[PDB]
RNA sequence: CAUGUGGUUUAAUUCGAAGCAACGCGAAGAACCUUACCAGGCCUUGACAUGCUAGGGAACCCGGGUGAAAGCCUGGGGUGCCC
RNA sequence: AACCCCCGCCGUUAGUUGCCAGCGGUUCGGCCGGGCACUCUAACGGGACUGCCCGCGAAAGCGGGAGGAAGGAGGGGACGACGUCUGGUCAGCAUGGCCCUUACGGCCUGGGCGACACACGUGCUACAAUGCCCACUACAAAGCGAUGCCACCCGGCAACGGGGAGCUAAUCGCAAAAAGGUGGGCCCAGUUCGGAUUGGGGUCUGCAACCCGACCCCAUGAAGCCGGAAUCGCUAGUAAUCGCGGAUCA
């Protein structure tokens, strides 16, 4: 129940309620930043490689 | 304070009497950074000081605070394996801070309803040398002498 | 009459394109309101540094999205033609209004 | 609280409706505990699912404003 | 004065007075005065019986309260009791009706702590 | 002809105009002793004037924004001081040593993570 | 206090407008 | 009173984290979804990737009965690209 | 350590932010004409180097003073060595091996993760006159927002609903900042403190609020009068205290 649920979230057929977020790369359920559609983890992984445009390590 | 020695924080004089002492005393009254309320309660009492006696609240404050200045106290020096309560000097810094603290602490102890009415009475009895704040002073001084024996440990 | 917008993540690309429109628009056209720097927006993202149980110590980045504004008064054909096939930003966004 | 038209699974109603026609039995198994109790239920007996088996909860006229769920306790110690 | 049966709000502001009554609060207080032309600040110790008897027949009729209220409330529970509903069973074991906590707290319906271990 | 100085402190800034006159003080409309009613810090911000030996000799129209009432007050002393020091370099020789300058670097501290308030850590527990 | 659901202070804390607060 | 944890209970009360350095921690969103657990119904070249063999049929689109839904039973229309 | 970001001070560049700062007009509102000095906006620089003076010293450097917005690391963040705990995570993901395979894989309905005779941790609201109630008026920052934030008008005490204007947002909205200031009520009471618990009614999202939501109004006003042994945070714009925003997300 990790793969089928991946096919289930991208499915979005039944009630708009039952649809939900799901990390685009890893496919996590929780911790889903909508802007990227990513999970906290990969979102962090990518930015560290600058693969995410304009995004930089904050510090003020 | 293992390193330096810490700078005794400085303080802007009173926006009225121009007295730094009063500025500090206000802070003790101050609850949760609400400095405005504190000053208010103080000055309200300040006028109440004259409302009762033909004297101005100025020297009433000094006379009072000066009677609550503990000459000597008991510091527990844990040397010789045991903890001896040695009597010794009170730094001029402490005498003030303690007096003011005891002043307000004893003031809050009073029963009367409004807060400024307490700072007034406590301040009066203090200068009169009779207040409950003075009672803590008379104590710490006696507690010091009730152990003058071990005073030969005064560092 | 010419209100150009200039948004872009990298702040450096916006200064090159800012001058790129100042040169052509002014040196061959009417009045041009100097590059007005609009207030930058900021997208801060606080993420749990670890993949597992470890609240705090988390890292956080941000996504500075810039803004810049420039105006012009006259539609001199010299400028409309030049600033149409000579312009070429990169990650910058150019959107003009009347 | 859902005011505009109190919900109640249509198939459940549909079921009791044909029972209101001839006034037949009362045998009935449900799985929509959310379903509101309608005045047409009175005198019936709906076996509701608590999560493990169907509980034959009779339905009088007193029980109405509630749902079928309030009569099929899910915790095995109620 | 003995307003609403035996209940007796006395010697303080009329508005808060009727609050002490079992069926009235800060709400019906302001309103009960604005339905009999009574002054809120006035004391129950000093106020005309024309004004008193006014709230006398007024409140005793305007809405049920006291034991009548304390009785119907009992009835609602006896209903939930004899039905067998979740809301009833919670009243049975005295547990919280709002399905709240249970692993912790919920003391206000369990009473003092039992400990035992 | 006038006098001007820019007061600043804690998310609050203040333009100060010391127009010559009797002593009419007013800021963002309203009156000095009206905007700052009940607030004892009020009489403090006007101190830089009575210090330089000249209260009744300058009107005072001023503006200020951001921060809190007292935050605005801090900038006032800065504006009033800078205004007169602007059109009079001699006050600097005796107002600087008296401390009426410096934007007062004291500013809110950025709340760190893990903490509660950039310093106030969550309560410890070994059990 | 911030628990009196029927006062100004209360609804403020809870972040809800409710009756005891301005609106339309 | 809130939530996390122990324990206990439970058909299940999913798993992890364990002094400091686990316990408002993975959860920055458990009513069905989430869901990894339990009961029941039910599917079983599978809801996902690739490849071969064989029979009918285009892609398509609509409905019917059965049922908690899933799924299962099943009618009609459609009559497309080249040799 | 230093090179980076934020905050401090000064400057250059820029004028749809701001400003009669200057005049005119004025339904006398920065609203229009108009102006960029200034607040602000956001890029680029200036600046602080024990550089100066006194004292000690072999040096490094130390103490004190001066001028300065900022002195010996100005304040804050970013940054966390070889290794240690064979620390945590194969349930983010990847991955050796083992194991399942009409089920250890699949879909759905409903239940559970929200049990409750207890124990602990982290917290929230309190026990009140430096207080609480109400009316009135005043000052932030940072952010977010087109099947989104709602100006405003009508209805309801209300949550909220109907109608409806502006905005791809320094141009419009979330928006009420609260503590404060002013005025009135309160009179030491288990109270006008304190809102737990429960009864009735009601609204919004969602197929669906019984289990298991939120919010609204009336009534119900629990324990609690500052907490045993024990124990935690903080050295300054810090702690204490007041409010706001966002991520998540119907
Ligand atoms: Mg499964
Ligand atoms: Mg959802
Ligand atoms: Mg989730
Ligand atoms: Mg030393
Ligand atoms: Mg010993
Ligand atoms: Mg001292
Ligand atoms: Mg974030
Ligand atoms: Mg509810
Ligand atoms: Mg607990
Ligand atoms: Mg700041
Ligand atoms: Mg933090
Ligand atoms: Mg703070
Ligand atoms: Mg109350
Ligand atoms: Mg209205
Ligand atoms: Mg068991
Ligand atoms: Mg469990
Ligand atoms: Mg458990
Ligand atoms: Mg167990
Ligand atoms: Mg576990
Ligand atoms: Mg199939
Ligand atoms: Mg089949
Ligand atoms: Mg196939
Ligand atoms: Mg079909
Ligand atoms: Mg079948
Ligand atoms: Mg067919
Ligand atoms: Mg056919
Ligand atoms: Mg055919
Ligand atoms: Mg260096
Ligand atoms: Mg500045
Ligand atoms: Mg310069
Ligand atoms: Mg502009
Ligand atoms: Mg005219
Ligand atoms: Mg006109
Ligand atoms: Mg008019
Ligand atoms: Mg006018
Ligand atoms: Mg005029
Ligand atoms: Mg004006
Ligand atoms: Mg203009
Ligand atoms: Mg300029
Ligand atoms: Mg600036
Ligand atoms: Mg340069
Ligand atoms: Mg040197
Ligand atoms: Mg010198
Ligand atoms: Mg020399
Ligand atoms: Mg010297
Ligand atoms: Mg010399
Ligand atoms: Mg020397
Ligand atoms: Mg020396
Ligand atoms: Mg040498
Ligand atoms: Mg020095
Ligand atoms: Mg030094
Ligand atoms: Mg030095
Ligand atoms: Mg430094
Ligand atoms: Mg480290
Ligand atoms: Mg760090
Ligand atoms: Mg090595
Ligand atoms: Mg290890
Ligand atoms: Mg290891
Ligand atoms: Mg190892
Ligand atoms: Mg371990
Ligand atoms: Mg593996
Ligand atoms: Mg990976
Ligand atoms: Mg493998
Ligand atoms: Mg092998
Ligand atoms: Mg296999
Ligand atoms: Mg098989
Ligand atoms: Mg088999
Ligand atoms: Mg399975
Ligand atoms: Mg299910
Ligand atoms: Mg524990
Ligand atoms: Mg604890
Ligand atoms: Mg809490
Ligand atoms: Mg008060
Ligand atoms: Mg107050
Ligand atoms: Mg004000
Ligand atoms: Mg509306
Ligand atoms: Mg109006
Ligand atoms: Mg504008
Ligand atoms: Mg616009
Ligand atoms: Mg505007
Ligand atoms: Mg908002
Ligand atoms: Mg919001
Ligand atoms: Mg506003
Ligand atoms: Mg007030
Ligand atoms: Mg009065
Ligand atoms: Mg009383
Ligand atoms: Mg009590
Ligand atoms: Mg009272
Ligand atoms: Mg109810
Ligand atoms: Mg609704
Ligand atoms: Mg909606
Ligand atoms: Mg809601
Ligand atoms: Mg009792
Ligand atoms: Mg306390
Ligand atoms: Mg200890
Ligand atoms: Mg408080
Ligand atoms: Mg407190
Ligand atoms: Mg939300
Ligand atoms: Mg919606
Ligand atoms: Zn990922």
């Amino acid at each position: 129940a990790r793969k089928a649920l991946i096919e289930k979230a991208k499915r979005t057929p039944k009630f708009k309620v039952r649809a939900y977020t799901r990390c685009v790369r890893c496919g996590r359920a929780r911790s889903v930043y909508r802007f990227f559609g990513l999970c906290r983890i990969c979102l962090r992984e990518l930015a560290h490689k600058g693969q995410l445009p304009g995004v930089r390590k904050a510090s003020w | 304070a293992r390193r330096r020695r810490a700078e005794v924080r400085q303080l802007q004089p009173d926006l009225v009497y121009g007295d730094v002492l009063v500025t500090a005393f206000i802070n003790k009254i101050m609850r949760d950074g609400k400095k405005n309320l504190a000053a208010r309660i103080f000055y309200d009492a300040c006028k109440i000081i004259q409302e009762k006696t033909g004297q101005e609240p100025l020297k009433v404050f000094k006379q009072a605070v000066e009677n609550v200045k503990p000459r000597m106290e008991v510091r527990s020096r844990r040397v010789g394996g045991a903890n001896y309560q040695v009597p010794m000097e009170v730094s001029p810094r402490r005498q003030q801070s303690l007096a003011l603290r005891w002043l307000v602490q004893a003031a809050n102890q009073r029963p009367e309803r409004r807060a400024a009415v307490r700072i007034a009475h406590e301040l009066m009895d203090a200068a009169e040398g009779k207040g409950g704040a003075v009672k803590k002073k008379e104590d710490v001084e006696r507690m010091a002498e009730a152990n003058r024996a071990y005073a030969h440990y005064r560092w | 009459k010419i209100r150009i917008k200039l948004r872009g993540f990298d702040h450096k690309t916006l200064d090159a394109s800012a001058q790129k429109i100042v040169e052509a628009a002014r040196r061959s056209g009417a009045q041009v309101s100097g590059p007005i720097p609009l207030p930058t927006r900021v997208r801060r993202f606080t993420v749990i540094r670890g993949p597992f149980k470890h609240k705090d110590s988390r890292e956080h980045f941000e996504l500075r999205t810039h803004n810049r504004l420039v105006d012009i008064i006259n539609p001199n054909r010299k400028t409309i033609e030049q600033l149409m096939t000579l312009d070429l930003p990169t990650g910058v966004e150019i959107e003009i209004k009347t | 609280s859902l005011k505009k038209g109190v919900f109640v699974d249509d198939h459940l109603l549909e079921k009791v409706l044909e029972l209101n026609a001839k006034g037949e039995k009362r045998l009935i198994k449900t799985w929509s505990r959310r379903s509101t109790i309608v005045p047409e239920m009175v005198g019936h007996t709906i076996a509701v699912y608590n999560g493990k088996q169907h509980v034959p909860v009779y339905i009088t006229e007193n029980m109405v404003g509630h749902k079928l769920g309030e009569f099929a306790p899910t915790r095995t110690y109620r | 004065a003995r307003i609403a049966g035996v209940e007796i709000p006395r010697n303080k502001r009329v508005d808060v007075a009727l609050t002490y009554i079992y069926g009235i609060g800060k709400a019906r207080a302001k309103e009960a005065l604005e339905k009999t032309g009574i002054n809120p600040a006035t004391r129950v110790k000093d106020l005309t019986e024309a004004e008193v008897v006014r709230l006398r027949e007024y409140v005793e009729n305007t809405w049920k309260l006291e034991g009548e209220l304390r009785a119907e409330v009992a009835a609602n529970i006896k209903r939930l009791m004899d039905i067998g509903c979740y809301r009833g069973l919670r009243h049975r074991r005295g547990l919280p009706v709002r399905g709240q906590r249970t692993r912790t707290n919920a003391r206000t319906r369990k009473g003092p702590r039992k400990t035992v271990a | 002809e006038q006098y001007y100085g820019t007061g600043r402190r804690k998310e609050a800034v203040a333009r100060v105009f010391l127009r010559p006159g009797n002593g009419k003080v007013t800021v963002n409309g309203q009156d000095f002793n009206e905007y700052f009613q009940g607030l004892v810090r009020a009489v403090a911000a006007l101190e830089p004037l009575r210090a330089v030996d000249a209260l009744g000799r300058f009107d005072a129209y001023i503006t200020v924004r951001g921060g809190g009432k007292s935050g605005q007050i801090d900038a006032i002393k800065l504006g009033i001081a800078r205004a007169l020091v602007q059109y009079n370099p001699d006050y600097r020789a005796k107002l600087k040593p008296l401390g009426f300058l410096t934007r007062d670097a004291r500013v809110v501290e950025r709340k760190k993570y893990g903490k509660h308030k950039a310093r106030r850590a969550p309560q410890y527990s070994k059990r | 206090g911030k628990g009196d659901r029927r006062t100004r202070r209360g609804k403020i804390w809870r972040g809800t407008y409710g009756k005891y607060r301005p609106r339309k």
